[PDB]
């Protein structure tokens, strides 16, 4: 038997919301509230109720003002709900309240301008649909607030000057809103504050050299705004930096001398920006870091020599720059090398560049594509990258044969050579990959048959062979044509498995033990040489949803078993030699005339046609 | 064909 005070509240509470959670069933008649599900009390079980904790119960309704009847709550957790409409007044109120979570709900309209919650600790509005001013007057009456969390609602208006009141905070989250102006000066009165997003908001101006006040600062997210002028070059006042965030922004100039001398970075995000010049880091100095991503930048020079002094840096993404000349030489001793991404960056000398980077043993993720523009792909055999996984070098139009020292690549699970001038024939060893489940070979010049050793390509026959996804902190992106729209890709294994020889030369048949590989999505033959009949075996390729045989001279029928493939939905055999009926019905209605275009090809009862 | 960043 609980008091009649917090019972009547609780019984109003629970009126408004369905469904009735485990131990509510009773509610309207039981007494015991303490023993109701969420709930605690102070004594033991058997006082007043000082938590209400229903996250996830996936509770639908509105909020009862009598609410703030619970005199004693330290405690209210709503987060992960349904629950929508306004948050009532009464709640703001209550005086015993530290804890409040309303995160992730429906939960609408404005914030009072009034409230008093002198024992508040933390505030979780984040993800609901808020609007309005920011309720930075919440600073007043509680003094001791260390936790404002209004992330991902739909704040608009200025970045509203008053949070800097609150003299304890610690975490401050804003990301995702609509904000404009700059960041209030008020805001950096907070010495305590060690979390700061501001990310993906409409945020502008420079970002102001007084925020070498904030010396608490551990994470700062400044990412997905408007910035702009020079990154201050305040970071020896703040010591405990680890994560520095700032991609997609106008910032210009370098980094910043006092960024290149913190010891403490974990992790520096700046790709996106406008910023330029040499690349100067001092890595005696960064004793931290080990992520670094400078992408879509002007930095110009040389690659910066002293890299491989950071120790500890695992990841690195400056794709997109202006560098020049080759690798350096010490790159040799980059030992923390994991992810590497040079894409378009400019560099020479391919040849110094993989004999460099061979003796980075822990190298797995290398991209290397829209660099060394001609230059020849160096066959030297005695080229070794031992835990190798990902491999692409595209779009550099280089030229020679499929290198043979790559064969000694046992991890190699994604390979792109595509979009250079290669030449002779695809050999047998690149059957011989294990791991691999992704290869794109096209537009290049390769001669010769398709070597049969593809159709017992391990990862995309059986299930048996299992390995670790690489981890690198950048996507891949994927581009179809010179002028077609990206995919992006988080993971490596977000790329379907897939074989493409399309736009070569290559001649002779389709083996008939394509029909092994039971795990290709995407097969593309297209533009070849190649001739003889379409395999029947091929309808064994069951995970095939593309199947691009167009532009090569095949001969005879399409045959029927295709019809068995269950996800096709890519299908094109135009501009070969085919004749007779295009089979009826199931799958294969789907596709547009433009599939069997420039053949003998026609609909059933339509032959002949042309 | 693939690039990054
Ligand atoms: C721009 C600037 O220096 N503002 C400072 C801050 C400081 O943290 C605050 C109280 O400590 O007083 C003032
Ligand atoms: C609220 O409860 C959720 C889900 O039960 C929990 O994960 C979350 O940490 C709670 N909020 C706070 C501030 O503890
Ligand atoms: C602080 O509390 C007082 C008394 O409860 C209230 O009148 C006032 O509006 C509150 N201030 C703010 C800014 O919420
Ligand atoms: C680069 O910045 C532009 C403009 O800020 C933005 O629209 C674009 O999405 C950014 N590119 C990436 C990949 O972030
Ligand atoms: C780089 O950092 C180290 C360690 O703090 C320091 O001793 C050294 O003098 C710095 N070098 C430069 C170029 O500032
Ligand atoms: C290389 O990778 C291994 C295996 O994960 C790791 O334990 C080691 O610390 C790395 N070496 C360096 C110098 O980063
Ligand atoms: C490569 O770099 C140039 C700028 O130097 C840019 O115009 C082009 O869009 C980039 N292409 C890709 C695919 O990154
Ligand atoms: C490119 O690299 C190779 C291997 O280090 C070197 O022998 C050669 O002289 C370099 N070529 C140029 C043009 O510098
Ligand atoms: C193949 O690559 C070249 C550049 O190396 C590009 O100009 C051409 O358009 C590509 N062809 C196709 C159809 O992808």
């Amino acid at each position: 038997r609980c008091h009649p005070h917090d019972l009547e509240a609780l019984r109003d509470f629970i009126a408004h919301l369905e469904p009735k959670p485990d131990g509510w069933i009773n509610s309207s008649s039981s007494t015991d509230c303490c023993n109701w599900t969420g709930i605690t009390c102070n004594s033991n079980n058997t006082g007043r109720v000082i938590r209400l904790e229903l996250g996830n119960k996936k509770l639908s309704g509105k909020l009862s003002e009598s609410l703030g009847k619970l005199d004693e709550i330290r405690v209210l957790n709503l987060s992960r709900n349904f629950i929508k409409d306004s948050i009532p007044l009464s709640i703001f109120n209550l005086k015993n309240l530290q804890t409040l979570d309303l995160s992730s709900n429906d939960l609408s309209g404005g914030i009072p301008t009034s409230i008093n919650l002198p024992a508040l600790q933390s505030f979780d509005l984040s993800s609901n649909k808020f609007n309005g001013s920011l309720p930075s007057h919440i600073c007043h009456n509680s003094t001791q607030i260390r936790v404002v969390k209004l992330a991902v609602n739909y704040f608009a208006g200025n970045f509203t000057s008053g949070f800097g009141k609150c003299v304890l905070l610690e975490h401050l989250c804003l990301g995702m809103n609509d904000l404009t102006g700059n960041i209030p000066e008020d805001l950096f009165h907070l010495k305590r504050l060690n979390l700061l997003g501001i990310q993906e908001n409409r945020l502008s101006g420079s970002l102001s050299r007084e925020i070498r006040n904030l010396s608490s600062l551990v994470r700062l997210d400044v990412s997905w705004n408007l910035f702009s002028g020079e990154i201050p070059d305040v970071f020896d006042e703040l010591p405990q930096l680890k994560f520095f965030l700032g991609q997609t922004n106008g910032f210009i100039g370098g980094i910043p001398k006092s960024l290149a001398n913190s010891p403490s970075l974990n992790l520096l995000n700046l790709r996106n920006n406008s910023l330029s010049g040499r690349l100067m880091l001092n890595c005696t100095a960064m004793i931290a870091l080990n992520s670094l991503d400078l992408g879509t930048n002007r930095f110009n020079g040389r690659l910066p020599e002293n890299l491989p002094d950071c120790k500890r840096l695992k990841n690195v993404n400056l794709a997109r720059n202006t560098f020049h000349g080759q690798v350096p030489e010490s790159f040799k001793n980059f030992e923390s090398l994991s992810y590497f991404s040079l894409s378009n960056s400019s560099l020479a000398n391919i040849s110094s560049a993989l004999g460099i980077l061979q003796h980075c043993k822990n190298l797995t993720t290398l991209v290397l594509t829209l660099n060394f523009h001609g230059e020849a792909l160096p066959d030297d055999s005695s080229l070794h990258f031992e835990k190798l996984k990902v491999l692409v070098v595209a779009n550099c139009r280089l030229t020679g044969s499929m290198p043979r020292w790559l064969s000694s690549s046992n991890e190699l699970q994604l390979l792109d050579l595509s979009w250079n001038r290669l030449t002779g024939a695809i050999p047998s060893w690149i059957g011989d990959f294990k791991a691999l489940f992704y290869l794109d070979l096209s537009n290049n010049s390769f001669t010769g048959e398709i070597p049969k050793s593809l159709t017992k390509l391990e990862s995309l026959t059986s299930r048996n062979i299992s390995v670790n996804e690489p981890s690198p902190d950048f996507p891949f992106f994927m581009k179809r044509n010179e002028s077609a729209r990206a995919l992006q890709y988080n993971q490596i294994f977000g790329f379907p498995p897939t074989i493409e020889l399309g736009h070569n030369n290559l001649s002779g048949p389709i083996w008939e033990e394509f029909g092994n590989l039971k795990k290709l999505h995407v097969f593309d033959l297209k533009w070849n040489a190649l001739s003889g009949s379409i395999p029947s075996s091929l309808s064994g390729m069951t995970s095939l949803e593309a199947l691009d045989l167009s532009n090569n001279r095949l001969s005879g029928s399409i045959p029927v078993s295709l019809q068995q493939l269950s996800f096709l939905s890519k299908f094109s055999v135009a501009y070969n030699n085919l004749s007779g009926v295009i089979p009826s019905g199931g799958q294969f209605q789907t596709f547009p005339n433009s599939s069997f275009e420039s053949n003998h090809l026609c609909g059933e009862h339509r032959f002949p046609c042309s | 064909y693939i690039y990054t960043q």
